[PDB]
């Protein structure tokens, strides 16, 4: 329902020392909590929000007392977030010239969660590091943090400069920061971190370990924070005898704004002036005004038209038996053609929660189904007042789990039929031969992947369904840059954004003589008249 | 955009027929594919007029009153009437109908048939788009005894055509088989853009004709003509085009409660807000968050959402394996090359296309639609034509744009531990499954609402006693594979599900 999160800034001095070529880190990390705040913000969600520093030169924690977790300030407590936030961490916030231990900055961040969700649901506990391990530090309580977080189950997450493991421009996918640049400092204290984290998490804790730069490009932030969609009980039907208890979720489901705008007036700015009025009228010469009650609903049928009363409708219109998932049959996975995906979203279905005859029994199916190489054509309803739809159901088999996946398929009343020349048979368009060789050798140069290890496995270069929607990064900041100067324009798209919206540079500089060779073999200008 | 057809019939004995029992009227399937016409027009609710000809007619019916040529309608928008005079003439009972009152088998010129055409478009009042004859036939030689008829069908369609005219013929099985090539060679509208030796084939079953007819009628309806950027240099012109395209049910309109009049509202009439009136420069956008407002101009609304020109720029290119089919996000567009905005586009197309096709791999493009639009990464899938048995576009040549979800649209799976099932399962499921295996073609289901509630306007305009109530083939026919399951469904369970549930 309601989740609770803390950010643990490094503010050190250490934190801020800009090597040329890249920015500070401190810049950058102040970049990611912006971001981050930015979502939370314009999210409205009701996940209050804390900040801790440390690094800084005095300190506000409240265990200072005792001359420990020095350097140690409190910035915000659980609260709500709010443009005072964005305010402050933008402006408010500057590099301190002092090193403290991140472990202690761990103490203090348990102790707020701890003495802060009194009285408050909470149904989630998560806490993010932004550090440099540049420092040094202790490692005597570690044990006792790592015990305390287990019992008090609360989620962690390391955020550094330089990632696990050309310019280094901010947020772009190839390069990275030099690993051999680190201090060894930092070598420790990834080491620690490592270790910590496989204590926490296990085998996928050394998973949750991002830089900066690649931070920027993921949504790893609020990977532990969204609010997990809600199931859709069903049961499918093979016959009228076979049916299984599933439940479905929406996997894929394209993400919009939440808020529209709203038009005011330029000088009041009050929506509440402006209000739109209309009158009704017949098309015919000397427009006469027609009242609503001598107004009826019809409906067009081709060169005809029909009055049809609403509650007519209603009684002829079509109804379906309710929510149902029943099967059709079964096809070669090869009929099914991939471009005749229609309907705007996807659906995983699981077994029902909780019930080991039907995990038995759609796990034995989906087997089957992939060894046939079959998939199902089912008919979906997902409500009895929705048009039922019919789609493809195909098994997606994985290492820890399991589950069919369904996407609506289109009548014939959605296909259009239209015939198109072939290229291949065209005397006027075959290409010549060292046309083909150089787009050949274009498309080598212009690869994405790469074969690594020679495991025939291939490593993406460019992972775009890893990129989230500029779009919405891009309206958070103009609007923050409006709450915070009205009278400014809108400050221009961000370099990073650029960067992670491109391919990495090696692509470019390598097609950059192909791309010239084809520029020279194609002649291609454009038509002027008509 | 407004063009309109002519379906062009020809009456004799050959057309009355059947080759088997089995196989229906050649007549027959020509009315029952102009009803299928008719009625997806209707669905389609487009505006293409319609009229239907026949010829070799004992008794004819035309303005410029040549023998044997009954204008059985004018060019129009499909209307019921038309539907049910259609409806009148199919089947056994309807052939017998129109021997009766149409009469068939005489002689006739093709010229005279053509010139009658001709004038039936030029009739037309509004700006016809296009020019479209498609004629049905089984006779390969209609002027095998008047050469002198031959020649001046030849010189007719040599003019049509270069009046602007297209005529296609859909010709029929016959015993000893169509062949284009005696007659029709240099009758048909060949388009010159390529040497159509490939071509339809004869034409037996109703499905397959009533492809063949849908496919050659339409005109392309390019969604948008954009410009593929592969750098600030290279660039070319290409026609996204979308080939599904979720078919809503037509909006009601208002009418008269009385005269039943299409009565319009030609008013948005404003509020005292500037009094009667307001201008849109005194409209502001702004938004709401907590206790703050924001506001904005619309030009600056318009400006956060800017972030390239329309069009496709090439980012690089990406194995097949990489991608993934179950990443759908929007129903995908097709892409093919467009020279009439720069020339030599489409070689350089091809020629792309033939490489990437050989190499397994798909593009990867920035899309950007229109003007002002944020991004999304699509992937340029090569595909490669495929032609069915009886000569059909199957799959047309070019680039399939797809689009790939960003990080946001991905969610996440909340599960514990899977569990599998035994192998005797997973064969009984085999078994099971085997017994159900069919076929697909995409050109099977019909939406059941928008059947129904055609049904219904067409019960209503007809004035029928009932609306029929349309049988639907998308619910399951339960008893059916109940038969085809047997008993194999009871031993599943028992292998698998406990005694009790
Ligand atoms: O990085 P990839 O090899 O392309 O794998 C991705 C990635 O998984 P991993 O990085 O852990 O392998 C996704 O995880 P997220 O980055 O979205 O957190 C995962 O999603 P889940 O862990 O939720 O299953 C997704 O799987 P899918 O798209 O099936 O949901 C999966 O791709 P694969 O399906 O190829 O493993």
């Amino acid at each position: 329902n309601k989740a609770a999160v803390v950010l643990c800034m490094d503010v050190g001095f250490t934190m801020s020392n800009s090597i040329p070529g890249i920015e500070s880190p401190f810049e950058q990390a102040k970049k990611v909590i912006t971001m981050f705040v930015q979502r939370q913000v314009f999210a409205e969600n009701k996940d209050e929000i804390a900040l801790v520093l440390f690094g800084t030169d005095g300190t506000d924690n409240p265990l200072s007392g005792g001359d420990q977790y020095q350097n140690i300030t409190v910035h915000r407590h659980l609260m709500l977030p709010d443009f005072d936030l964005l305010e402050d961490i933008e402006s408010k916030i500057q590099p301190g010239s002092q090193q403290a231990d991140f472990l202690d900055a761990l103490i203090v961040s348990m102790d707020v969660i701890q003495h802060e969700t009194i009285g408050k649901k909470f149904e989630k506990r998560h806490i993010e590091i932004f550090t440099d391990l540049s420092s040094r530090f202790s490692k005597s309580q570690l044990d006792i943090i790592i015990h305390s977080l287990k019992k008090c189950d609360i989620s962690l997450q390391f955020f550094l400069p330089f990632s696990l493991g050309g310019p280094f421009r901010l947020g772009g996918h190839g390069p990275s920061f030099p690993l051999k640049g680190i201090t060894e400092q930092q070598k420790e204290g990834l080491e620690i971190v490592k270790m910590v984290m496989i204590s926490l998490e296990g085998e996928d804790g050394l998973d949750e370990i991002y830089s900066f730069s690649e931070s920027l490009r993921k949504l790893c932030v609020f990977k532990k924070i969204e609010r997990h969609s809600i199931h859709w009980p069903c049961r499918l039907t093979i016959g009228s005898n076979l049916s299984i208890r599933i439940a479905a979720y929406k996997s894929i489901l394209q993400e919009r704004v939440k808020k529209t705008w709203t038009v005011v007036d330029a000088k009041t700015l009050k929506k509440e002036d402006i209000q739109k009025e209309t009158v009704y009228c017949l098309n015919d010469d000397d427009e006469t005004e027609v009242l609503k009650e001598d107004i009826i609903q019809g409906f067009r049928y081709g060169s005809d038209i029909v009055p049809f009363s609403k509650v007519d409708e209603e009684q002829m219109k079509y109804k379906s038996e309710g929510k149902c998932f029943s099967v059709l049959g079964f096809c070669k996975s090869s009929q099914v053609q991939r471009r005749f995906f229609m309907g705007n979203q996807v659906l995983k279905v699981f077994a029902a929660r909780d019930d080991e005859a039907a995990a038995v029994a759609l796990s034995s199916l989906i087997h089957a189904l992939d060894d046939l190489d079959m998939v199902a054509i089912v008919r979906y309803a997902y409500d009895k007042r929705a048009n039922p739809q019919v789609g493809v159901a195909f098994p997606h088999i994985k290492h820890n789990y399991e589950c069919l996946v369904y996407v609506q398929l289109p009548f014939m009343e959605d296909l259009r039929q239209y015939m198109f020349s072939s290229l291949k048979n065209s005397k006027k368009y075959a290409p010549t031969e060292a046309q083909l060789n150089a787009v050949d050798a274009l498309i080598d140069s212009m690869s994405l992947a790469k074969k690594d290890e020679k495991t025939d496995t291939l490593e993406d270069l460019f992972p775009t369904t890893k990129i989230p929607n500029p779009r919405f990064q891009r309206l958070f900041q103009c609007l923050l840059h409006r709450a915070l100067h009205p009278r400014e324009p809108l400050p221009p798209i961000q370099q990073h954004i650029w960067n992670m919206l491109n391919p990495p540079a090696e692509v470019t500089t390598k097609s950059q003589i192909p791309l010239s060779k084809i520029k020279t073999l194609f002649p291609l200008i454009e038509a002027k008249k008509k | 955009g407004r063009d309109s057809l002519i379906f062009l019939v020809d009456a004799s004995k050959a057309m009355f027929e059947s080759q088997s029992e089995d196989e229906l009227t050649p007549f027959d399937m020509s009315i029952q594919c102009i009803q299928s016409v008719y009625i997806s027009k209707i669905i389609s609710s487009d505006r293409d007029l319609l009229a239907v000809v026949f010829y070799g007619t004992e008794k004819d019916k035309n303005s410029v009153n040549f023998k044997n040529i009954y204008v059985l309608q004018e060019l129009d928008n499909p209307g019921a009437k038309r539907i049910l005079e259609l409806d009148q003439f199919k089947g056994q009972q309807g052939q017998k109908r129109f021997q009766d009152m149409m009469g068939h088998g005489s002689d006739y010129s093709l010229s005279e048939v053509l010139w009658v055409c001709a004038n039936l478009f030029s009739d037309v009042q509004f700006k016809m788009s296009h020019k479209r004859i498609m004629l049905f036939t089984n006779e390969d030689n209609p002027h095998g005894n008047d050469s002198a008829k031959a020649s001046r069908a030849r010189t007719k369609a040599g003019d049509l055509r270069d009046t602007g005219i297209f005529l296609d013929l859909m010709h029929l099985k016959k015993p000893g088989g169509f062949d284009i090539s005696l007659f029709y060679r240099d009758i048909i509208s060949i388009a010159e853009d390529e040497d159509l030796r490939v071509h339809f084939e004869e034409s037996s079953k109703l499905e397959d004709l009533l492809r063949k007819v849908r496919a050659k009628e339409t005109r392309k309806r390019a969604l948008s003509r954009l410009k593929l950027k592969l750098n600030k240099d290279i660039v070319i012109s290409v026609g996204i085009y979308n080939l599904v395209q979720k078919a809503l049910k037509p909006p009601p309109i208002k009418l008269y409660r009385e005269t039943n009049e299409p009565v319009k509202t030609k008013t948005r009439t404003f509020n005292t807000s500037t009094g009667g009136l307001l201008l849109p420069s005194d409209t502001k956008r702004s938004q709401i968050y907590g206790s703050r407002q924001i506001i904005l101009e619309k030009e600056e609304t318009e400006e956060l959402k800017r972030f390239d020109d329309p069009g496709l720029m090439l980012m690089g290119f990406k194995p097949l394996v990489l991608l993934k089919k179950h990443h759908y996000l929007r129903p995908s567009l097709f892409v093919y090359p467009e020279e009439s905005l720069v020339i030599g586009s489409s070689t350089l197309f091809s020629a792309l296309l033939i490489k990437c096709l050989e190499k397994e791999v798909a593009a990867l493009c920035r899309y950007t639609p229109r003007r002002n639009i944020p991004p999304y990464f699509v992937a340029l899938v090569p595909q490669e034509e495929e032609l069915d048995d009886q000569k059909i576009q199957v799959t047309p040549p070019g680039f399939q744009l797809v689009f790939l979800p960003f990080a946001d649209d991905k969610r996440k799976m909340p599960f514990t531990e899977k569990i599998m099932a035994t192998p005797e399962q997973v064969g009984k499921m085999k078994a099971i499954v085997e017994k159900l295996r069919f076929t697909y073609r995409s050109d099977s289901f019909e939406n059941p609402v928008l059947q129904q509630h055609f049904r219904n306007l067409e019960a209503l305009a007809l004035d029928l006693m009932e609306p029929e109530q349309a049988v639907d083939l998308t619910l399951p026919k339960v008893e059916a594979m109940n038969k085809r399951l047997g008993s194999l469904v009871d031993e599943f369970k028992e292998l698998v599900y406990p005694p009790d549930y």
